[PDB]
RNA sequence: CUAAGAAAUUCACGGCGGGCUUGAUGUCCGCGUCUACCUG
């Protein structure tokens, strides 16, 4: 009868390492192994009251009294060294492969039909359409999340470390490659076939990614925050691995899989991140609404159960949602 | 595992570690490392029932170590 | 009831697996009726040979760890259990449990004997301490010594020696080795003062004791409920008419407990060290049996 | 059975048979179960936090114990109860210091940089509880003064236990970093192994008295009786170390 | 005649904890002091993507629930950012004396059981269980998730006799497959060593180390613990460590004698062969191929099972356990 | 035999603390750190028998979808040190035959006569020869003995803060179920027999090293104890170190009885009235059999039939372990 | 002469897959540390 699997979860592919942030001068790019680390340090601030007060408590004698006592926070920040201008971000990405084989299913016929459908998908077309888009989000350095805007020239640079040595190197320039269109270059197809053979499974792929962003002398980089769970106050603690400021290994990699252009009301508003009920919090709302039939769950249950194969512009989405992993069972 | 307020909303969610959000000023105090719960729209406040404590209101009133959660939180369903 | 003459002190009595229940109502430190009877057993085994007389004990309780756990539930505690051997059928046993405790005390005794002149003042403490490393004192064994530094040497002080300044100097010269414990003494005074203050609602004595430990109010120390002896209800029997007694020479009286309250002082803020020697007042005139510490304050 | 005998005043012994009381364990079972959960517990639960029923109390119940009677065999004993499968409570009578925490004695800043730091649970409770007696006890000279003087004496006497508890805690607090703040008072609350090398420093408690009893703590008992108790503590600290 | 009311078997093949560390490749015989991979907190928030029970399948509520975030504070274990090698070291103690249970009730049961086990042992050795307990150390199947997607896994096995070594073994855990049970000129030596270790003919204890060339700064995985944070990891002395019995569960994956199908590879030897991952239970008791109806149909009614199932019914005893209710 | 007669125990042992240090460094075994009780948490499947109403293939697979979650404790050697040091202090008491419970005093003195005519013609040197074997081979090392490469036990006589005489055995060449002669074990047995006969305690401090392996498991004694958390297998810790119980040493000292009617090739069994094994279940020396302790007391002191010397050894060893009889 | 006397709890275990924590901020202003001293 092939009912839906009660418990189903998937191991991910495309793992990113943790991101490291170093600092230096732009002319010393090609010898930047021993650049010092962008350290985190504490500073103090002093705010005011800048929130929308309600209609009741808009008394004149209370607002000046509330701002007479300000709120003295203690913020952590990260600045580049005052003699350095170029921010170096280094992280390594490994490509696992075997995207169909799940982690913990229940029915054997569900698992076998799932692997059969995924084998048909890899048989008719390659992963080439789902690898000319991951290679873009390595090229135009979206993984620099807020450090990208207002940068002078963003040179990203990617190596193939098969052994301890490098196999074949690549340099791009992340502003020649736009943040919206997916072009077709001669050195985004030697990279895309590499991630294609890594995801299909015909080898092992480990990629070293460094990204130099030109921000300026003494400027302010942005690493990712943490939690301030439970006076001695503090706010906005950044995340540093061994006192070197760091982007998380899921904020990086979240920019690896903003691939999804195939979704309704697409008004040229750019790709979003792939998700079941494909949603972004920054836009507030959730696209791929389940009342539409262009979801993920009701796209898998109409392809592994009733075999109604959707358009190839959604089979590029379902497989990519399988590549990020996740839980998919009736929890 | 508590005795909440009089909200009869739905199968609530609860945690004890609580951070304060500032961005998005219609929701305050977003909850951290949160755990699921089910009372399945029971009548009174004490029904929390994580894995073991459903009946025995005397034992529930004995279970006052981490109790009296206020409930007024990010959502009428979601509790403290 | 009379005055001591020599404060014989035992240096460090490590105890293993001693009793912890000690009444129908407490569970803490073992009943100091055991410490009362322990030195009478010690005198009965030694004090006739060295010609001495022992009456009072103090307790210091260097440490105390019970055997309790909580099975992811209440803040009340359950106890330790011992596996029992099989019966004749070899199936199971009707197991009855009791608490345990690793307590570590060092008692100080009280000597009345004339035998301090013929025997030297260190032989009489080198024999008594050597005897009491072969006997039980609450239901647990007494442990020997490891191979480290040795506070296993005891002392033997005479309170009659020296003047008042010399007495208060050797008192500190004894208390300097006894400091990290907590001496425990009777507190029979304030109960029969707290009674008439609490006589408006209910005069039941167990209720007065039960709310002397349960904004919040004030406790003027570390009050504690202890057994304080036995009230008797059955009359005297004959020595040789009762069935299933430990002997057939003494009469018998059935008894219930008698609960009082004590105090866990520090060794410093006591007046002197003749104030905490646990005697046992034992009026049998259709009466009872107690064990207290006179000159308590 | 289980019977004892006690010595008479100047005679032989009397055998005593201590039985199990029942009519005086059920009364404390009733008077203790209701304060755990009941009218006084459920109603006026918040009686001292948010203004509940004023003529009631809180009725705390620390460190209780429980003791079973075989489990699933409730026919042997008498006076049965279906809730009582060995469900008679036990009040505590524990001697204190039954945790044994004062082990490390490190080169910190609270108790290692300052002598009168005293970062302990009982010391912190005694420090927090002296505010009710540290008020204007003008008509409470035995209340804000006598109880305050007794609590000051208790907080002073606890320092001897907080120091000598590490009296065998090591072969000696040697030359190390951070403990130089405790090196200003490295005789009294410090190891043993002539005033400096052949003597201890019996004046650093006078320096720690301003931090503990002055910094953390009417004007008579705040300086006269506290000063006399500090002088007694200094005499006790000086009479021992030499 | 009957089976016993209590019956217990202490385990053999006892493994240690497995300690983790990291460093660089091309460092052979100098890898004694590598720093331990420490765990650390790390905050993570990612929005709701589980299934829905066709009750909140409405756009009025999904946008409301997408704005209630789900801040968690998980742990993680990464290598040092210049270190691309994960070293797992653990010590395995093979006791021997397989048949003798630690407890019983009827001695007429017990000597019959020892008779059956001794007839098995002198009939055919422990060699077929030994050649299968070696290939869960030749290919490092104890590197559970840290194995998949690795450049070159290599295990080195040192048999210790005194404080010093006795024999040293270099393997290559990818040429030795995860599926087929080969026959090499050096796996037979480790095989017969654990054969002599299980037959009571000595006592063997091995120190086994595993190098997994993961990737510099990449992620490795320890065993994960219970909850009373939202993902706790196992730290022995502030060092990340796989569990002991998890190494045990990887070590006894020798069972390739299902009722079902030989085309899916081995699993871990259980009474009811019940992999919790795949959620199904091979060797169902409704079929006559489980363990509990292969014991009392071999030692009470005394019909022998086939020569394949004898290996499984002994290997279920080497894992030990409690039987006979 | 009148109403009550009870014997305070002799051969009283103590707890056994643990430590973990290397080999060829066991001489310095005073500063070795403890072996503490860390915890872990395990996810178990189902491995018990089921009923005939059970074992349908639907309820079984629905059971392995919810495995049990339990948080056991464990204790391991630290991952550099391979040798386990266990340390315990045994004291004997002496005055074996004298009880402390008698309301007869004509039974008491004839009991004294019977134990006196037992001790005069032959000493304690047969029970002592087995009490020394139960410290030579480390039977008190209960589960940690098996599989170790070389157990080595050390025994110190202590009378004052000095040590008096130090022994050094090897618990592997010494068998586990035999009782042979030895040039040192006879002297040790004579020491403990001199302790058992006369008054005043004769004290012993025994340590034992076991070469298990790097970071392996050890097994201290467990402790007896809402199916949600379910912390099972709580070990025993005193002053934060994994401790074997006192009684667990007591059941390994008195493994001396090798005079059973049922089996004499199995090995010794701990002495017991209605002599029973908790593991083997069945109680040897049944009361229907005439080889019971309590029959052999009244036959030897009331009707005064002297049994065989083996049963005399058994009843006097049973008096050594103490007990209570009504 | 001690609520004294007495006591083996044991065996075995897969926690496990997934994730964007974002945005902004003025810490201000005033000040006396003095007096002495034998290291052989």
């Amino acid at each position: 009868i092939l009912s839906t699997a009660s418990v189903l979860a998937f191991e991910r592919k495309l793992d990113p390492s943790d991101a490291l942030m170093s600092a230096g001068a732009w002319a010393q790019r090609d010898a930047s192994q021993e650049w010092p680390a962008v350290t985190v340090r504490e500073k103090s601030v002093r705010g005011t009251i800048s929130n929308r007060l309600k209609t009741k408590d808009r008394d004149p004698a209370k607002l000046d009294a509330s701002i007479q006592s300000p709120n003295l926070q203690t913020v952590d920040v990260a600045n580049l060294p005052s003699d350095a201008d170029t921010l170096k971000v280094r992280f390594t990405l490994r490509v696992l492969g075997g995207a169909g084989t799940p982690s913990a299913c229940n029915d054997a016929a569900y698992r076998d039909k799932l692997l059969q459908t995924v084998a048909t998908y890899v048989n008719d077309q390659g992963f080439a359409e789902l690898a000319r888009r991951y290679a873009h989000n390595l090229a135009n350095a979206r993984f620099l999340w807020r450090n990208r805007v207002g940068a002078e020239a963003v040179e990203v640079r990617i190596n193939h470390i098969r052994q301890g040595e490098v196999a074949r190197a690549w340099r791009f320039d992340a502003l020649a490659i736009g943040l919206r269109d997916f072009k077709a270059d001669a050195e985004l197809d030697a990279l895309a076939e590499l991630i294609a053979s890594g995801l299909s499974g015909s080898g092992h792929v480990l990629l070293e990614v460094v990204a130099f962003a030109r921000i300026g002398d003494g400027q302010e980089v942005f690493p990712s925050q943490e939690l301030i769970l439970d006076k001695g106050q503090k706010s906005k603690t950044l995340y540093s691995v061994r006192d070197a400021a760091a982007i998380h290994s899921q904020k990086i990699g979240n920019a690896l899989r903003t691939i999804d252009t195939w979704y309704p009301d697409e008004d040229g508003l750019g790709p979003i991140a792939v998700e079941p009920y494909g949603s972004v919090t920054s836009q507030g709302k959730a696209y791929r609404q389940p009342k539409q039939k262009l979801d993920f769950y009701t796209l898998l249950d109409n392809w592994v159960l009733r075999d109604e194969a959707p358009a190839v512009e959604q089979q590029h989405y379902v497989i990519a949602n399988l590549i990020r992993g996740g839980v998919f069972g009736e929890a | 595992t508590m005795s909440t307020a009089y909200i009869i909303f739905n199968s609530s969610v609860a945690a004890v570690v609580d951070t304060e959000i500032a961005n998005g000023a219609n929701v305050t105090f977003s909850t951290v490392t949160v755990k699921e719960e089910i009372n399945a729209n029971r009548d009174f406040n004490l029904v929390n029932a994580q894995n073991g404590k459903i009946s025995r209101a005397k034992r529930w009133g004995n279970e006052a170590s981490k109790c009296e959660y206020f409930g007024r939180e990010i959502n009428p369903t979601e509790f403290f | 009831v009379t005055d001591p003459e020599a404060l014989l002190l035992l240096p460090r009595l490590s105890i293993q697996n001693a009793n912890a229940i000690s009444s129908p109502l407490t569970w803490g430190f073992p009943s100091p009726g055991a410490f009362t009877g322990f030195v009478h057993a010690l005198q009965r085994r030694v004090g006739i040979s060295l010609d001495i007389e022992l009456d009072g004990v103090g307790i210091v309780c260097h440490r105390f760890e019970a055997q309790i756990s909580q099975p992811a539930g209440k803040r009340t505690k359950v106890f330790n259990l011992t596996r029992n051997p099989l019966n004749r059928d070899g199936s199971t046993a009707a197991i009855v449990e009791e608490g345990r405790a690793h307590l570590e005390v060092s008692l100080l005794l009280g000597v009345h004997g004339d035998g301090l002149d013929d025997h030297p003042a260190q032989e009489i403490a080198r024999q008594v301490q050597e005897q009491a490393g072969a006997m039980r004192l609450a239901g647990g064994s007494i442990l020997p010594w490891c191979n480290e530094r040795f506070p296993a040497p005891n002392a033997e002080l005479l309170m009659l020696g020296g003047s008042d300044e010399q007495r208060r100097k050797n008192q500190r010269r004894l208390t300097r080795r006894l400091l990290p414990g907590f001496a425990l003494v009777s507190r029979e005074a304030l109960l029969q003062q707290h009674l008439e203050t609490l006589r408006t609602t209910l005069p039941e004595a167990t209720t007065l004791d039960a709310l002397l430990d349960l904004q919040v109010r004030d406790k003027p120390g570390w009050l504690v409920p202890i057994p304080a002896g036995y009230n008797a209800l059955s009359p005297l029997y004959l020595p040789g008419e009762v069935r299933n007694a430990r002997d057939r020479e003494t009469p018998l009286r059935f008894v219930e407990n008698l609960f009082g309250l004590g105090e866990w002082l520090s060794p410093h803020r006591v007046a002197a060290l003749s104030d905490l020697l646990w005697y046992h007042h034992a009026e049998p005139d259709k009466g009872l049996y107690r064990w207290s510490t006179p000159r308590f304050v | 059975a289980k019977q004892l005998y006690f010595p008479l005043p100047g005679s032989g012994y009397h055998l005593l048979a201590p039985l199990f009381p029942t009519s005086l364990v059920h009364h404390v079972h009733a008077l203790l179960r209701e304060a755990r959960f009941g009218d006084a517990a459920k109603a006026a639960r918040e009686a001292r936090s948010r203004q509940e029923s004023w003529p009631h109390g809180f009725s705390e119940y620390p460190n209780l114990a429980i003791q079973k009677f075989g489990g699933t065999k409730p026919q042997n004993i008498s006076q049965l109860n279906n809730e009582r499968r060995g469900e008679n409570w036990l009040l505590p009578s524990l001697p204190p210091n039954w945790q044994r925490q004062n082990v490390n004695a490190p080169m910190r800043h609270s108790s290692v940089f300052e002598h009168d730091f005293g970062r302990t649970p009982e010391v912190s409770r005694l420090t927090r509880t002296l505010q009710r007696f540290l008020a204007k006890t003008v008509h409470n000279n035995l209340a804000i003064r006598q109880r305050r003087a007794q609590l000051v004496a208790q907080i002073c006497d606890e320092a001897l236990q907080y120091a000598a508890r590490l009296r065998e805690l090591e072969p000696g607090w040697s030359a190390t970093p951070g403990c130089q703040l405790h090196d200003a008072e490295q005789l009294w609350l410090d190891p043993l192994r002539q005033r400096r090398l052949r003597g201890d420093w019996p004046a650093e408690v006078g320096n720690r008295f301003a931090n503990w009893l002055n910094r953390a703590v009417e004007a008579a008992q705040w300086s006269q009786e506290l000063s006399k108790e500090l002088t007694m503590f200094k005499e006790i600290l000086e009479d021992e170390r030499d």
